[PDB]
RNA sequence: CAUGUGGUUUAAUUCGAAGCAACGCGAAGAACCUUACCAGGCCUUGACAUGCUAGGGAACCCGGGUGAAAGCCUGGGGUGCCC
RNA sequence: AACCCCCGCCGUUAGUUGCCAGCGGUUCGGCCGGGCACUCUAACGGGACUGCCCGCGAAAGCGGGAGGAAGGAGGGGACGACGUCUGGUCAGCAUGGCCCUUACGGCCUGGGCGACACACGUGCUACAAUGCCCACUACAAAGCGAUGCCACCCGGCAACGGGGAGCUAAUCGCAAAAAGGUGGGCCCAGUUCGGAUUGGGGUCUGCAACCCGACCCCAUGAAGCCGGAAUCGCUAGUAAUCGCGGAUCA
């Protein structure tokens, strides 16, 4: 019944925040659809290196936002017990739906 | 095929033929061919005595059209010799009337280049 | 370039005659990267052959191209306060390239309004032995023999 | 063109309207070259600033749609 | 008119059309990004030091 | 019941399913020579089959997605041949001998700053 | 051609729609 | 025809860049903003910072007149504290 | 050079994108229950080292052959030594020194930056039939969106304008790519080629479009029939050609 959103700029801390809320959630009752990877949304920032004028030779970066999704089939008291309280987002972001 | 003043086309599809009138273009053309109901594909080469008169009737009676259309636009531009709107000059100085780069192009309104010129360096 | 002999890029055959020599010709017809328009012509012109000549277009085109290949030509060279056009042989690869190019250009100078017709007619003329593209062949070879004076600069 | 409205400045009309009250003479300075000439405003000569000085323009019926700056050149000799 | 201006940028006088952008570090008038509030230089300086989360050296 | 092989060429992807039958081939729910009609060239995708001697033997179902119509025709050519090598290890003495097994890693290269089109450098002045 | 604003490509090139290029 | 520059012009037509390696370059957005330029009206511890002295005022909120605006003149709601 | 990122081949992990791939019901829309085998998505791996064979060589390594998605730096990136040009920037900022402190500071209203007898650079649209015009019909990628992108209606020739559903966005929207394919018209003409210029009429942002905005409609249809001396780019998914998006931003 319950939909969860895991967004953030680092993938190694975002995949870890996912895999946790699965081992520590299956145990809690009805089972779960493991971390599923949404398309990354990228944002490019291009600009001329020099302060004055060399309108050719320049340099550019991005800002990538990777996502994942997880669906738990059924709301057991042992599940909403743990997850409703254990909020440990280091630089990760979350949203919840039903 | 003498419709307007001394204006006459031939051997071409009438939709196009009508074009060779001052104050008739693509649109005012096919607009007229429907209000007279005349197959555009037909050449001027072949069509009724009256088809032509009915055509002439519509066109000539309605809008205008060479001579006094031409003459209207001239007295328009004359009248912009009023107290002298910015657009009134530019028609006296024969320069563009609609906000444009004169320092370079503008050749369509100034007749061919007058190369009148000079600039130097220090010779020694 | 300066070290290796450069690469003789390999073609893939024709899908209607399985002839690599025919793709080569279609390439030279092609404008602005529009290979559909290109081969469409080539074939439409093969169709103009069949009507006005019960010959296999494949065989006409084959001869036409052969009849336009130039045996020899002139390549300028510097000797010392004098730039002579020295005459010499032609690579078989080079023979092909040119003959095809000349055919296509010969074609486009003709006065027939649609294309294929031109390419057809010009191919017919060439194989019969007398087109714009052959005058060109002839001309080039006349420049040799005339400058055979300096043929002893075969570089 | 502004198609709902006539965008003409108020500080101008005040001085035209109270001057319409018996139509007085008209030494009238302005900075509203961005404003229209309104129907009937004939006789009323308005001195228009063009960046540099106030050009005493006089008014006639034929000119009406046109703005004030459209009779007050900002530049000298082409 | 450098100081008097960066301060004029903050206030919003008559007619909201006048409200221009302006860099935060640099009093920069041109080349000013909605996302970061910064100039092209101001930005590039930072990006190299890590003061901007997840803004990495691109490469494709 | 079936043979399968995957094919892709330059931002274009094709799925090849085969069934021993008469000949007829449908793709995105359409006859082959209706989707690729006019493109007098498409008809090349089928050449891997003419190198096994069996074209009258199968009835392929294919779905192709993305890129551009000619790139797609190359992708089919890859999947058709990649399906039959599975259903015959001894059909490797026609596939590898011709170019039918490889992918075509040739791809549109990246537009670079200071140029117009990745390689066309802009026009020189000096004066 | 691409600067004839009374055609298909005149409108496409410009980036606009109108009578001569029907909206949608 | 669009755009950058030389030049002349102008009340001003703001400054920079100068073979390659300046010239659709600072400029990845000039109608007022921008905006560094000119003409015309105004303002001085100032549009912004740090600290001191002095009676009022010690937060704040709404209009009037004049003017092109800026500005300058000017009518009303009135303060939860250490105690 | 190597370690780092993007494209290529295959695996492992995960299923609101995908799938009659297989039976299932379908108002025929993967719409539906069902299902991760395909496709994709994004995260961790395997794979290539001149390791195998033949020849040349003292060696390094060169040429040639097989297996292989791929070899001899496999294709693109990021990365640029001690130094050179008293190179560029005091106008992004920082900063020594110099100079002004009812003004060389500060505020507004109007102008100017957009001037035009001329001269050069970078560009756009072309002079046409391998073309132009009209109707219908296909196949992308990377990105972007709450006083934002707008489905779908209704009116207007249209620009646009009244209504109003979905959306924090692989679940709705920009959105049609275009060249192409098909069939209808032009018939070699300064033309149904070419769209400059000026007249007339409108819309939208904005306090305000005279100097100075963008679009839409009618009418005007200029020069150009391939360019003197000269002069630029590019070695492969490159040149050529076609359209799409984004920063800035009323």
């Amino acid at each position: 019944k319950i939909r969860i959103k895991l967004r953030g700029f680092d993938h190694k801390t975002l995949d870890a925040s996912a895999q946790k809320i699965v081992e520590a959630a299956r145990r809690s009752g009805a089972q779960v659809s493991g971390p599923i990877p949404l398309p990354t949304r990228v944002r490019r920032f291009t600009v001329i290196r020099g302060p004055f004028k060399h309108k050719d030779s320049r340099e550019h970066f991005e800002l990538r936002t990777h996502n994942r999704l997880v669906d738990i089939i059924n709301p057991n008291r042992k599940t909403i017990e743990q997850l409703m309280t254990l909020d440990l987002p280091t630089g990760v972001e979350i949203e919840i739906k039903t | 095929a003498r419709i307007a003043g001394v204006e006459i086309p031939r051997n071409k599809r009438v939709d196009v033929a009508l074009t060779y009138i001052y104050g008739i273009g693509k649109a005012r053309a096919k607009e007229a061919l429907e209000k007279t109901g005349i197959n555009p594909a037909t050449r001027v080469k072949d069509l009724t005595e009256a088809e032509v008169v009915r055509l002439r009737e519509y066109v000539e009676n309605t809008w205008k059209l060479e001579g006094e259309l031409r003459a209207e636009v001239a007295a328009n531009i004359k009248r912009l010799m009023d107290i002298g709107c910015y657009r009134g000059l530019r028609h006296r100085r024969g320069l563009p009337v609609r906000g444009q780069r004169t320092r370079t192009n503008a050749r369509t309104r100034k007749g061919p280049r007058k190369t009148v010129a000079g600039k130097k360096k220090a010779p020694r | 370039a300066r070290r290796r002999r450069a690469e003789v890029r390999q073609l893939q055959p024709d899908l209607v005659y399985g002839d690599v020599l025919v793709t080569a010709f279609i390439n030279k017809i092609m404008r602005d990267g529009k290979k559909n328009l290109a081969a469409r012509i080539f074939y439409d012109a093969c169709k103009i052959i069949q009507e006005k000549t019960g010959q296999e277009p494949l065989k006409v085109f084959k001869q036409a191209v052969e009849n336009v290949k130039p045996r020899m030509e002139v390549r300028s060279r510097r000797v010392g306060g004098a730039n002579y056009q020295v005459p010499m042989e032609v690579s078989p690869r080079r023979q092909q390239s040119l003959a095809l190019r000349w055919l296509v250009q010969a074609a486009n100078q003709r006065p027939e309004r649609r294309a294929a017709v031109r390419i057809a007619h010009e191919l017919m003329d060439a194989a019969e032995g007398k087109g714009g593209a052959v005058k060109k062949k002839e001309d080039v070879e006349r420049m040799a023999e005339a400058n055979r004076a300096y043929a002893h600069y075969r570089w | 063109s502004l198609k709902k409205g006539v965008f003409v400045d108020d500080h101008l009309l005040e001085k035209v309207l109270e001057l319409n009250a018996k139509g007085e003479k008209r030494l009238i300075k302005t900075w509203s070259r961005r404003s229209t000439i309104v129907p009937e405003m004939v006789g009323h000569t308005i001195a228009v600033y063009n960046g540099k000085q106030h050009v005493p323009v006089y008014i006639t019926e034929n000119m009406v749609g046109h703005k004030l700056g459209e009779f007050a050149p900002t530049r000298t000799y082409r | 008119a450098r100081k008097a201006l960066i301060e004029k940028a903050k206030r919003t006088p008559k007619f909201k059309v006048r409200a221009y952008t302006r860099c935060v570090r640099c009093g920069r008038a041109r080349s000013v990004y909605r996302f970061f509030g910064l100039c092209r230089i101001c930005l590039r300086e930072l990006a190299h030091k890590g003061q901007l989360p997840g803004v990495r050296k691109a490469s494709w | 019941e079936q043979y399968y092989g995957t094919g892709r060429r330059k931002e274009a992807v094709a799925r090849v399913f085969l069934r021993p039958g008469n000949g007829k081939v449908t793709v995105n729910g359409q006859d082959f020579n209706e989707y690729f009609q006019g493109l007098v060239r498409a008809v090349a995708a089928l050449e891997p089959l003419r190198a096994v001697d069996a074209l009258g033997r199968f009835d392929a179902y294919i779905t192709v997605r993305g890129g551009g119509k000619s790139g797609q025709i190359d992708a089919i050519k890859l999947g058709i041949a990649r399906a039959l090598v599975q259903y015959n290890p001894d059909y490797r003495a026609k596939l590898k001998p011709l170019g039918f097994l490889t992918r075509d890693a040739r791809v549109v290269e990246r537009k670079k700053y200071g140029k117009h089109k990745a390689r066309r450098a802009p026009q020189y002045s000096k004066r | 051609g691409k600067g004839d604003r009374r055609t298909r490509r005149g409108k496409i090139w410009r980036g606009t729609y109108g009578k001569y290029r029907p909206r949608k």
